[PDB]
RNA sequence: CUCUUAAGGUAGCCAAAUGCCUCGUCAUCUAAUUAGUGACGCGCAUGAAUGGAUUAACGAGAUUCCCACUGUCCCUAUCUA
RNA sequence: GCCCGUCGCUAGUACCGAUUGAAUGGCUUAGUGAGGCCUCAGGAUCUGGGAGAAUUUGGACAAACUUGGUCAUUUAGAGGAACUAAAAGUCGUAACAAGGUUUCCGUAGGUGAACCUGCGGAAGGAUCAU
RNA sequence: ACCCACUCGGCACCUUACGAGAAAUCAAAGUCUUUGGGUUCUGGGGGGAGUAUGGUCGCAAGGCUGAAACUUAAAGGAAUUG
RNA sequence: UAUCUGGUUGAUCCUGCCAGUAGUCAUAUGCUUGUCUCAAAGAUUAAGCCAUGCAUGUCUAAGUAUAAGCAAUUUAUACAGUGAAACUGCGAAUGGCUCAUUAAAUCAGUUAUCGUUUAUUUGAUAGUUCCUUACAUGGUAUAACUGUGGUAAUUCUAGAGCUAAUACAUGCUUAAAAUCUCGACCCUUUGGAAGAGAUGUAUUUAUUAGAUAAAAAAUCAAUGUCUUCGGACUGAUGAUUCAUAAUAACUUUUCGAAUCGCAUGGCCUUGUGCUGGCGAUGGUUCAUUCAAAUUUCUGCCCUAUCAACUUUCGAUGGUAGGAUAGUGGCCUACCAUGGUUUCAACGGGUAACGGGGAAUAAGGGUUCGAUUCCGGAGAGGGAGCCUGAGAAACGGCUACCACAUCCAAGGAAGGCAGCAGGCGCGCAAAUUACCCAAUCCUAAUUCAGGGAGGUAGUGACAAUAAAUAACGAUACAGGGCGGGUCUUGUAAUUGGAAUGAGUACAAUGUAAAUACCUUAACGAGGAACAAUUGGAGGGCAAGUCUGGUGCCAGCAGCCGCGGUAAUUCCAGCUCCAAUAGCGUAUAUUAAAGUUGUUGCAGUUAAAAAGCUCGUAGUUGAACUUUGGGCCCGGUUGGCCGUUUCCAACGGGGCCUUUCCUUCUGGCUAACCUUGUGGCUCUUGGCGAACCAGGACUUUUACUUUGAAAAAAUUAGAGUGUUCAAAGCAGGCGUAUUGCUCGAAUAUAUUAGCAUGGAAUAAUAGAAUAGGACG
């Protein structure tokens, strides 16, 4: 009776499970920008095989078929709109082409340091989950939103932040009492 | 299975009903009435979540229980009621009228319309012959019988319907160069007004359309509903006039509407 | 290995109408079977035209069980000549 | 060195097998036949030729019970006969070296056991050759 | 009858290897990952086992058809060195 | 998103399997478990059995109220408000559950009714009812009720006394008109008449009309309007016996309002006269809509250790009937001997409901679908049936079988594959809770009812987001270029910061709660708010550390480890992988080109029948309008910033001896038509462009495009759910009384339909001419 609750999964799963040159590697893309799971990077390479099986499969098509285009330029529009594909590369072959790191490059937990304002890769994970920064009023404890480049302008602090201009917070308030 | 089914489940309506999956079940079953289950739009639907006057289900009932609303002319106070294609609802309070007309996406749009519009009807006749007494009717789309029509009124053919009373005073007819309208397929929405008919003795008659875009199509001619002259209808036509804008015909002026 | 023979019972088959022991042992049929049947075999003492083994068909032949049937019986009673 | 078979131990699997063996389902002959329905009657009454209960005739439909048959799916069994684990132990030496009678095939008979012998083949021979 | 030359169709041999193959070797066993001329048949690890079971042919011996349970990490091929 | 790796050997290359590996809307179990969202869940085994409670009832101004009912008000002394009980009506045939049976059945897509039923909704439709008489309105016979009773016992009911109707059962009515039938008289002719009845709809039958391929006459039997007395004189379909109508009758004669509510008014010739408003229930017949029932074409899994099957006792057809709502061997009677099959019939199997779909990502495939949507089947097993529009119904009845409860032993009652809950079965699956707030549904109906449905609980089924920490200062130390001033940081004292997990005023949330969102007060330093699960010889990432054991115990998917220094066991330590999760078993997909159409292998590794014939099946050489010419205008891109100029890529039509079926008119859009860049313009003259009627057509396969096409699923656009899985929203002002975009697109592909193409591959054609045009 009830209507189906759609679902699907967001990682994939490395087939060989112990290629010590790709588990290094994926440390080292790991402890950089400040992930949690392996999967946090397994996660991040299957919207990427997906971009690349829609977009590989479009080059098939004749030279600006119907649909080549129409969803061709419904592609690269959403990716620039993140800010990984850079301005010069909206012709979708260069979209083949997205080396993982652009996508973690490109999270709010990244940005959030590469703006400074983070110490760490970690000090930046820790306060996102923390009540603080936002972009409206509108706060956000993602440490994986991929902020879009437009509102990558306002990533100052929340207003009830107590690191952004609040009230004191709970631990300093009776370490002065 | 046992006589007559009673209720329908949601995703079993209609899709050009547009209703979100998850707010219960069931869709409302339509009643019976004018106009086919699968090819109409019932009351409640109308004054809940295209035009948003009542809020829940109750209310609706509420709204109508005051005789406020009339179809064609008439109280029409069944919740379910299969409102179709060309009826018209008057409504008592706002003094509002609305032709009940596809888009060319081909669901049901709010379309307001003049008072003295809302006097007249149309209906594709879907059947003529003798009847008691040799008395000829006509019965048409909506599911009405005209007695005494002109002879030369054939089926296939739109009819002007006073629905203050019953008769009709025109008749457009269905031959080459006639303004049409798609009710059916999706070409559903579609317009305009010839290319011709393919006979197929057995079944099935085609009828060629040209858009006033110069773009063909066909449909079965059970779906092709009459309405006029070239440019000159006999209703009052939705925004845009059918004219089956592309996937990127219609996201390009989607974003030609782009400054605040 | 050994004594010994003319040769030392092969293929087959069995508590067989051939087995003492013996109402053999195991199974089977039964409530219960010195019965029957199927198995077993150092078989007192099975065995090859002393013919061996197997066999459809046949039998007023010996034997076991089932169905039907019944005064054979429980348990006797009555009639006719 | 390798290695074959009978023979003996332990364990497991499946087979054959007296029990005219057992069980579960699907049909189904023949026999008996509930019930409601249709129908011939009936006439407690209850009425203006009608109604109508009990009862009843004959039907089609047909559960079901008794005894069979058939199909499918299972399955107990004295005992018999395989295989395996399995490499070993007993007896021998079959094959592998011309394996000490070259080997193998088909067929036939014989032998504790591998095996032996006859007839015709093959070389994968131990001979690409007068 | 013999000699010489050519040409059809035979039984084979020889040299090559373009080519093939795991190799031994192969004018097919070639013209296959640059994979498609037509068509028939069989095989899908080794044992179990061509056993069991049914069907069928036979006078018989046996022929054709022909499983499974279980068991097992090999068994096999060609070549190299000992 | 096109990958391999470990194991045959002394080493080698193979064939080959085993093991490894990854996924699973895939079940189970094990260890571990904090937050948000999401939210499947007694399918598998046993469609096995069920205690108890609940899951279907329903009233409007408008069928029935003398409750000895409440309430009194209020014009109401018939009724009137309100309304239990009860009748009447309607519903109970939807829903929800399960997957047992079912293999040409169901189902799917595509059809058919000119092959039928159709409550309801919606739209239409009624001057006729009598007779050679209540219409100011006709009849009892009953519930409730009262009262007397029975029984251990039930939604048991008996005897008696009342009374209602939109229940039951009856039974009047209305204009004109015309057409048919009889026809007393009169009067004989060319012949006509007074008035007598008949003629609603529905049923049954027979007869007729229902035209139409282009035009005309003569006559026999009747016999119609006008005499200038010779005489003259129209529906639909491709398609019907269709719609409709006419005639003679037929009928235990269908319907044709004895109903109800709100108002009450006109109009005298003042009659209890005559009239008349709005809307409710009904009522035939037609149409509509919701349906149903059959039905065309094509498509199912394994099986030949199933080859013949179908008529006993219908098998295949014919005729006639019967029965049905209707077609039909559905059934019967008579007659015939047919029907299916290697192009796999028939039988068997199925741990089989079908589908939408799910899993698995080079593709081609392989596997799965009890399960939210559609269809079907069932309600312990059968069969039978009442009611009804609709049921072969089971929360209906009846019978049998099985199960099974209560008892006073006489009898009575039960059908969870509804909700929950219980027993059983098993590897295997949750509360005997809350609400009609939403979603919808039903009733007499805005109100009542709804275990449909929604709420919470249970809930590591799956799915998403992602806490268990974050910055310092210092101190020996490295290293940058003696430690100096740049941190690599390893530090076993420190340090002030931050926060939800939790807790909790509050508001929010909600039907009432609960959580979540928001938020005071609390709420973190190692004792914590303390992450797990596996593994560390190889495949395969991480130690030949230490202790134990001594072929023991144990490990080891596989190769292999342990018999006294164990890289493998039991541990301590350290280390790796994944991480709120991770291991194990079973299945399954990838890898697997080990099922091979794509795409395998067959000399010796597994595998060419000893041999040839040979039916089925598969396959099968070549050759029939090619080539040339005129034209039209399309779509990219170029030089220019679309007219014309260049290339190239496609569409059509022409003429080249050149069906394009074909005419009979209707049509003509086009020209041979009447300064050629440019086009309006009637008076001779294009065909096929297709209407619609006629006549007549060799059969296919393939490919194009298109229609028909359910949602959810999938692919996918738009949208910043705080992110994400999702959802189908949302976004703007004048946020004072509105503005506005949406809710795409794609997808079906086998079969059917429609359409363009004429290569490729078939079929057919003139040879005894029984040929072709006329
Ligand atoms: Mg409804
Ligand atoms: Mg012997
Ligand atoms: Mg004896
Ligand atoms: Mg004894
Ligand atoms: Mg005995
Ligand atoms: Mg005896
Ligand atoms: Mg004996
Ligand atoms: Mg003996
Ligand atoms: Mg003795
Ligand atoms: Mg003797
Ligand atoms: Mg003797
Ligand atoms: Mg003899
Ligand atoms: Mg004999
Ligand atoms: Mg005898
Ligand atoms: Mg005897
Ligand atoms: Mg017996
Ligand atoms: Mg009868
Ligand atoms: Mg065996
Ligand atoms: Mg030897
Ligand atoms: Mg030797
Ligand atoms: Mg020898
Ligand atoms: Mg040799
Ligand atoms: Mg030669
Ligand atoms: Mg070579
Ligand atoms: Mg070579
Ligand atoms: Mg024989
Ligand atoms: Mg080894
Ligand atoms: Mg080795
Ligand atoms: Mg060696
Ligand atoms: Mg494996
Ligand atoms: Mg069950
Ligand atoms: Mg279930
Ligand atoms: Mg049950
Ligand atoms: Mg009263
Ligand atoms: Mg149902
Ligand atoms: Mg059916
Ligand atoms: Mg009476
Ligand atoms: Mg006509
Ligand atoms: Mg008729
Ligand atoms: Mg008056
Ligand atoms: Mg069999
Ligand atoms: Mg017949
Ligand atoms: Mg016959
Ligand atoms: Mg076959
Ligand atoms: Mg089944
Ligand atoms: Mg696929
Ligand atoms: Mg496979
Ligand atoms: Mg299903
Ligand atoms: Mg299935
Ligand atoms: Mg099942
Ligand atoms: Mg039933
Ligand atoms: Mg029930
Ligand atoms: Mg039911
Ligand atoms: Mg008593
Ligand atoms: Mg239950
Ligand atoms: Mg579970
Ligand atoms: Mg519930
Ligand atoms: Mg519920
Ligand atoms: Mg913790
Ligand atoms: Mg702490
Ligand atoms: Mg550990
Ligand atoms: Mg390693
Ligand atoms: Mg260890
Ligand atoms: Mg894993
Ligand atoms: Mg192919
Ligand atoms: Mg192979
Ligand atoms: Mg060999
Ligand atoms: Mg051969
Ligand atoms: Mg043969
Ligand atoms: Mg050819
Ligand atoms: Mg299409």
């Amino acid at each position: 009776p009830r209507a189906p609750r759609t679902y699907s999964k967001t990682y994939s799963t490395p087939k060989r499970p112990y290629e010590s040159s790709r588990l290094d590697a994926e440390l080292k893309l790991a402890g950089e920008f400040g992930l949690k799971n392996k999967k946090e990077i397994y996660r991040i390479s299957f919207q990427l095989s997906k971009i690349r099986r829609a977009a590989r499969d479009l080059l098939t098509r004749d030279e600006k078929d119907p649909k080549r285009l129409f969803e061709g330029n419904a592609l690269i529009r959403r990716l620039v709109r993140v800010g990984v594909l850079s301005e010069d590369k909206k012709k979708l072959d260069y979209v083949l082409a997205l080396k993982v790191e652009d996508f973690l490059e490109r999270r709010l937990q990244t940005q959030v340091y590469k703006l400074g304002l983070a110490k760490s890769v970690h000090h930046a994970r820790v306060l996102i989950t923390q009540r603080h920064i936002a972009v409206g009023k509108q706060i956000v404890n993602i440490p994986s939103f991929m902020v879009r480049l437009d509102s990558e302008k306002h990533i100052d602090f929340a207003p009830t932040s107590p690191f952004g201009g609040a009230r004191p917070g709970r631990v300093a308030r009776r370490n002065a009492a | 299975a046992r006589g007559p089914k009673k209720h329908l489940k949601r995703l079993a309506a209609p899709h050009h009903w547009l209703l979100d999956k998850l707010s219960g079940c069931y869709a409302p079953r339509p009643s019976a009435g004018p106009h086919k289950l699968r090819e109409s739009l019932p009351l409640i639907v109308f004054l809940r979540n295209r035009l948003k006057y009542a809020l829940n289900g109750r209310e609706v009932k509420a709204i109508l229980m005051q005789r406020h609303v009339k179809v064609d002319g008439k109280v029409r106070t069944d919740t379910t009621y299969p409102a179709g294609f060309m009826d018209v609802i008057t409504l008592d309070a706002t003094n509002e009228n609305f032709r009940l007309v596809y888009d060319v996406k081909g669901r049901f749009a709010v379309h307001r319309i003049t008072d003295e519009e809302a006097s007249y009807k149309l209906g594709k006749v879907k059947k003529v012959q003798l009847g008691k007494k040799g008395v000829p009717y006509v019965v048409t789309h909506d599911g009405r019988t005209i007695r005494y029509p002109d002879p030369n009124i054939k089926v296939n053919d739109t009819v002007k319907i006073d629905l203050a009373s019953g008769k009709i005073t025109d008749f457009i007819k269905f031959d080459a160069g006639k303004l049409v309208y798609v009710t059916g397929g999706r070409n559903l929405g579609r317009i305009g007004t010839i290319v011709h008919k393919e006979r197929h003795d057995g079944g099935f008659d085609l009828v060629h359309i040209k858009d006033s875009l110069d773009n063909t199509f066909v449909t079965r001619l059970n779906n092709v509903f009459v309405i006029g002259e070239q440019g000159k209808p006999y209703i009052s036509l939705p925004k845009g006039k059918g004219i089956k804008l592309s996937i990127a015909e219609e996201r390009d002026r989607r974003r030609a509407q782009q400054g605040l």
